[PDB]
């Protein structure tokens, strides 16, 4: 998992990894936040999800409330459990896309981040110059040595 | 007038205030959905959902817990409100609902969701009583009827539930 990010150019850059993990943090704050909003209303019933959206109680209607008081806008007892689906799903397929891009689209997703505009300038920490730039090319890497040479001369 | 409240002002976004008695009238936190529908809640093969255990002997406390039944209960002003005549029982998914409470000094007989309960020690240890924190042993005079001794509608429920759910703002309050 380390060496495919250090091969393909750090793939905190590919944008399809990057709303996985936006998808894999919402789901840890959706099932916070149900989890908690449920069992603060469970004293009244509020974990009986199918009989609160058949027929609606006051459990389901407190519910409600809190998230549009808290935060301007609210899912209903049914509806939750859709954001809650599509967020665990979008988590897999949206890192899916990320993976079969890697290495067939984008060889270097840095440089990809640079070429699209995500990569923050920072001031340089050293300037080779041109002599440097041939000398500090390195090689690709290549094949093992499959003898063990003698120096003996 | 039967409005069970008014604005606290005319400018918008201001509160409410109750009329009558909000736990009765059922207004803010004492409040229920009022439109439930009254029927009692139903097993996949149809039988009633939540019924007092009298009703079904395949149900029975497990061993070594204590039985509730007989025990006093403390209401929130330390009174005794009561005894434990019944559990009832949910049937689709194996638990106590709801204490059935035969009341201290009164006739009746009043249904007390098992949320509100406590025991002393957390059940630890003691199990000699039961706590409801939510309301005072007066008011437990006034928690909401079942049309029915065997059965229980989601209203009813809703009812119920509602009417301790107020308590923690209006058991202690002039509001009555
Ligand atoms: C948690 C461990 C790390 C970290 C590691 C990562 C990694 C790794 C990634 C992110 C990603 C994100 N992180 Mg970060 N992140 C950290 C701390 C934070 C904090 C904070 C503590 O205040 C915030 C607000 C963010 C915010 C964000 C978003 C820009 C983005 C999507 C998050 C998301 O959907 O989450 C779940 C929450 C929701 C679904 C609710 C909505 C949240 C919205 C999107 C947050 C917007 C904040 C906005 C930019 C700033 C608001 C303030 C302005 C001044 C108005 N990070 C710490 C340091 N974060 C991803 C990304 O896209 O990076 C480019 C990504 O790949
Ligand atoms: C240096 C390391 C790299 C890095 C390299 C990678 C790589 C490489 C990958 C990810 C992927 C993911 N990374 Mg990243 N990642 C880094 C930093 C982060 C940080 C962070 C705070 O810094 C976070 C929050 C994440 C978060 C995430 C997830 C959003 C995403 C995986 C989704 C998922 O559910 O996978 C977990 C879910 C699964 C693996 C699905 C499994 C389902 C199957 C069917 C289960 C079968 C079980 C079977 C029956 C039994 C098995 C038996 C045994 C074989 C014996 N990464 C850095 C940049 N990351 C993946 C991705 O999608 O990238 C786009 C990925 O491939
Ligand atoms: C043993 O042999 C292997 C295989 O050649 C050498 O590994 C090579 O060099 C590594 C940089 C690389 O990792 C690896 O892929 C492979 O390219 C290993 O270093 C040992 O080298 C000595 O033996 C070499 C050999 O292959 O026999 C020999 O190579 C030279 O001689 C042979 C035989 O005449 C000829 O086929 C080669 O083409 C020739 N190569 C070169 C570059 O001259 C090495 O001699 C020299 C001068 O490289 C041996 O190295 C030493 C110091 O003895
Ligand atoms: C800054 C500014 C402009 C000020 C102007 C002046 C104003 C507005 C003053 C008014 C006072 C105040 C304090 C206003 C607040 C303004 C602010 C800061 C608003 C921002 C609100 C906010 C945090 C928005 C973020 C929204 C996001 C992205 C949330 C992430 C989670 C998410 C995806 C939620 C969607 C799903 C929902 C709706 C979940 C809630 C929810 C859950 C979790 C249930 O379990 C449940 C169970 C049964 C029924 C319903 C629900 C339900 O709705
Ligand atoms: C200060 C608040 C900021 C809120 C937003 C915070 C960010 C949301 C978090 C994670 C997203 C992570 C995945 C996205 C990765 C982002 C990096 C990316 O790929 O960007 C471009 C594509 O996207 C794009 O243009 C389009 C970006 C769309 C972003 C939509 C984010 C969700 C909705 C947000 C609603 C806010 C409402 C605020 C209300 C108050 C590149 O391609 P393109 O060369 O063509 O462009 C170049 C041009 O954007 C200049 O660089
Ligand atoms: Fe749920």
């Amino acid at each position: 998992t380390s060496a495919f990010s250090i091969r393909y150019g750090n793939l905190y850059y590919n944008p399809f990894h990057a709303l996985s993990i936006a998808f894999l943090y919402g789901s840890a704050v959706l099932f916070a936040m149900h989890g908690a909003t449920i069992l603060a209303v469970a004293r009244m019933g509020g974990e009986r999800e199918i009989e609160q959206i058949t027929d609606r109680g006051t459990a389901a209607e407190r519910s409600m409330l809190f998230w549009r008081w808290c935060m301007g806008f609210n899912a209903t007892m049914e509806s939750i459990h859709r954001w809650a689906w599509w967020f665990a799903v979008l988590t897999t397929f949206t890192g899916g896309i990320g993976i079969l891009l890697t290495g067939t689209v984008v060889d270097n997703w840095y440089l990809w981040g640079v070429k699209h505009g995500l990569v923050a300038p920072y001031p340089a920490q050293n300037q080779l110059t041109p002599e440097q730039q041939d000398l500090l090319r390195g090689r690709y890497q290549g094949t093992a040595p499959d003898s063990f040479p003698s120096y003996v001369v | 007038s039967d409005v069970k409240f008014v604005p606290a002002d005319n400018y918008n976004g201001s509160p409410i205030i109750p009329t009558g008695n909000p736990m009765i009238d059922g207004v803010g936190p004492a409040s229920w959905a009022e439109d439930r529908r009254d029927e009692p809640d139903l097993t996949y093969h149809g039988s009633h959902k939540i019924v007092p255990m009298r009703l079904d002997p395949t149900f029975s406390i497990a061993k070594g817990d204590p039985d509730p039944r007989g025990l006093p209960v403390i209401a929130a002003d330390k009174q005794v409100a009561g005894t434990v005549v019944e559990l009832w029982v949910n049937r689709s998914e194996p638990q106590v609902s709801y204490y059935e409470v035969q009341l201290a000094s009164g006739e009746r007989r009043v249904l007390l969701p098992t949320g509100y309960v406590q025991w002393p020690n957390f059940g630890l240890w003691g199990n000699d009583k039961l706590l409801v924190k939510s309301i005072t042993a007066a008011q437990f005079a006034n928690v909401p009827a079942t049309k029915r001794d065997d059965q229980i509608t989601l209203l009813e429920e809703d009812k119920i539930c509602a009417y301790y759910a107020g308590g923690h703002m209006y058991a202690f309050a002039e509001r009555s």
